[PDB]
RNA sequence: GGAUAGUGGCCUACCAUGGUUUCAACGGGUAACGGGGAAUAAGGGUUCGAUUCCGGAGAGGGAGCCUGAGAAACGGCUACCACAUCCAAGGAAGGCAGCAGGCGCGCAAAUUACCCAAUCCUAAUUCAGGGAGGUAGUGACAAUAAAUAACGAUACAGGUUGUAUUGGAAUGAGUACAAUGUAAAUACCUUAACGAGGAACAAUUGGAGGGCAAGUCUGGUGAGCAGCC
């Protein structure tokens, strides 16, 4: 019964069978194969530095209306080019070409956000300063 | 290098957060026995599950088997020693019986209000902190303080206090002195 | 207040000519006893010479009114100056503190010397020459 | 500001004995801020002035950093003058370092 | 037979044709030093171990060798390869994956401080030496304990409990004579003097449709919010 066998010196035959069926796991796979070493932007790290392009607006999918505000970066170790999304609105005044600016995940590995098509990172600190500490006015952005 | 120094962390965090009715029971106990936080109580819940962990353990083991025998003897030996548990109940299958209460029950907080001197838990804590209570002859300023059975009786205002016998304090001093230098004018 | 003072776990130790207790003391309203006090009372009580008694480690209980500490007591003030550690005797003033420069400075001296091969009287002249 | 607008490094002074005035001091770094600035370094040079303990030194030095960074929230350190370390430090800064 | 401290295709001469494998040999990959161990507690497991103890390897990369009981040593030497310092242009000198420090890199890590007082080691030695080791500085990695207020009066309401004008008491944070501490110091523990009424001696960080504790409040608006709906 059950399709697989029992006998006590079967051990073998067992243990080869689970070692084929593991690499239909999706997350297994990607850890044995190395996948986030040889692609995708962060190395694996949960932050990277780049520098800022341009400037974009990219507009909400169905069934929201919204033009959300983003910008193109490049990485500095990689030479990879990307798009991050901008927090607080208004704080999209902060941002301008040749900034430096810390990126992160934008919370669903790997995946773009919500609304937005495409998205998956989201800008932490420009030129060294936090920008929620620039929203809420307690730190100043030194010009360059 | 040195050896290592071990340490070890003392309390656990309940697994779901907005558990309603959970919520409630705390606030009570924390207005009773005048807590400052959670954790006071996160604190007790932690160690009497180990409590359990462990008796749970030996009851699977036979009677009069050796180890049963020794290790239970000092695991009920020792709640009593503090008055967790009453020498009537001096069983192991009773240590599964205790709850919450009955460890808070035993603080210097609440021991010293229990016996007169403070007039509320709230004015209770304050002695202790403020150095006015002594154990034998040690001052003591830890609240959550285990008082053991035997320390009852030897509950009192330290001697190098007012309440027990020393100089008024800073500010009945500046008082009196201005007082008096007026009553001079 | 009266002070009071006691000793304990007392031994005797005829191969470094010493007696070394325990030093344990009560002394109610007031901060604490220096050591030079302690060093003259012991020191009639055992029957010796100030200069033969030592005393040193002390802390206070918490909340106070109690100090303990560590003490010895030698058969001579001799003994004393051979057996007991620099230190303890520029602290009673019975040796006098040594000038050396900084340990930096001596290192750096050596690491010259070093370089001369010979005593460098020689050299000298040789280069007063050059 | 015309002085300040081609330098590579802007060494600031501050007194520890004055604190900076709203009506004319702070409008300086407001205003180099807005026009941009190659780097920038907060040096002391006088805290010994108001000696009792070098703690009480510590005290205002703390202070001195804690406004410092608010204008320039990248530094964390305002050296002190007065010690050879830090003069040191600041001396091999601007001749090593890039802008 | 030679060579080695010594066994052995370890090497040489002659001779035979053997050795491993679907019970996975051989080949490729490892962002692979092994182990004691670490996180996660129904049980079985899954993931990790550069790093305080034990064993191995290396001193920019390869090779060779002297001295010695012990080295194929790198704070010993010789050559080549790659870097790189001083110069009178003839020549000379080099190896921080020891401690402190600098540049570069990056999301990512401390002082060019004091001392042999303790733990121990080396020498012809009780005595000299030891960045091994200890002390202090920096330090919200992680861990333990625990302040930011307690109690009366009066007025009002309620059954001894709430809501507002008013009064004496209590204390450390901080500062400081002194002693103690220490190799000498700093700090802790102890302590004379000073040290609270908006006790400004003023606690933050995230939320209020559901999952999931908590707004039919009120003003504005017709870019913003939202891990998911």
């Amino acid at each position: 019964g059950k399709g697989k066998p029992r006998g006590l010196n079967s051990a073998r035959k067992l243990r080869v069978h689970r070692r084929n069926n593991r690499w239909a796991e999706n997350n297994y796979k990607k850890r044995l194969l190395g996948t986030a070493f040889k692609s995708s932007p962060f190395g694996g790290s949960s932050h990277a530095k780049g520098i800022v392009l341009e400037k974009l607006g990219i507009e909400s999918k169905q069934p929201n209306s919204a033009i959300r505000k983003c910008v193109r970066v490049q990485l500095i170790k990689n030479g990879k080019k990307v798009t991050a999304f901008v927090p607080n609105d208004g704080c999209l005044n902060f941002v301008d070409e040749n900034d430096e600016v810390l990126l992160a995940g934008f919370g669903r590995k790997g995946k773009a956000k919500g609304d937005i098509p495409g998205v998956r990172f989201k800008v932490v600190k420009v030129s060294g300063v936090s920008l929620l500490a620039l929203w809420k006015e307690k730190k100043e952005k030194p010009r360059s | 290098p040195r050896a290592p120094r071990t340490y070890s962390k003392t309390y656990s965090t309940p697994k779901r957060p907005y558990e309603s009715s959970r919520l409630d029971a705390e606030l009570k106990l924390a207005g009773e026995f005048g807590l400052k936080n959670k954790k006071e109580i996160y604190r007790i819940s932690f160690q009497l599950s180990k409590i359990r962990r462990a008796a749970r353990d030996l009851l699977t083991r036979d009677e009069k088997d050796p180890k049963r025998l020794f290790e239970g003897n000092a695991l009920i030996r020792r709640l009593v020693r503090v008055g967790v548990l009453s020498e009537d109940k001096k069983k192991l299958d009773y240590v599964l019986a205790l709850k919450v209460e009955d460890f808070l029950e035993r603080r210097l907080q609440t021991q010293v209000y229990k016996l007169g001197l403070a007039k509320s838990v709230h004015h209770a804590r304050v002695l202790i902190t403020q150095r006015h209570i002594a154990v034998g002859k040690q001052i003591v300023n830890i609240p959550s303080f285990m008082v053991r059975l035997d320390s009852e009786k030897h509950i009192d205002f330290a001697p190098t206090s007012p309440f027990g016998g020393a100089r008024p304090g800073r500010v009945a001093r500046r008082n009196a002195a201005r007082k008096a230098e007026a009553s001079g004018e | 207040d009266a002070v009071t003072i006691r000793t304990r776990k007392v031994i005797s130790n005829p191969l470094l000519a010493r007696k070394q207790f325990v030093v344990d003391v009560l002394h109610p309203n007031r901060a604490n006893v220096s050591k030079d006090e302690l060093r003259e009372k012991l020191a009639e009580v055992y029957k010796a010479e100030k200069d033969a008694v030592s005393v040193f480690g002390f802390r206070t209980q918490f909340g106070g009114g109690k100090s303990v500490g560590f003490g010895l007591v030698y058969n001579s003030v001799a003994e004393a100056k051979k057996f007991e550690p620099t230190y303890r005797l520029v602290r009673y003033g019975l040796a006098e503190k040594v000038e050396k420069a900084s340990r930096q400075q001596r290192k750096q001296k050596k690491n010259r010397d070093k370089k001369i091969f010979g005593t460098g009287k020689r050299l000298a002249k040789k280069v007063a020459r050059r | 500001l015309d002085c300040a607008k081609v330098a590579d490094f802007v060494v600031f002074g501050l007194s520890g004995v004055q604190e900076v005035d709203e009506e004319f001091g702070e409008q300086i770094i407001r205003a180099l801020e807005l026009q941009g600035i190659a780097s920038y370094i907060g040096v002391i040079s006088n805290l010994s002035a108001v000696h009792e303990k070098e703690k009480f030194q510590l005290d205002v030095k703390q202070s001195l950093e804690s406004y410092f960074k608010h204008f320039f929230p990248s530094e964390e350190r305002v050296y002190n003058l007065e010690k050879n370390s830090d003069a040191l430090n600041v001396l091999r800064t601007l001749c090593q370092r890039l802008p």
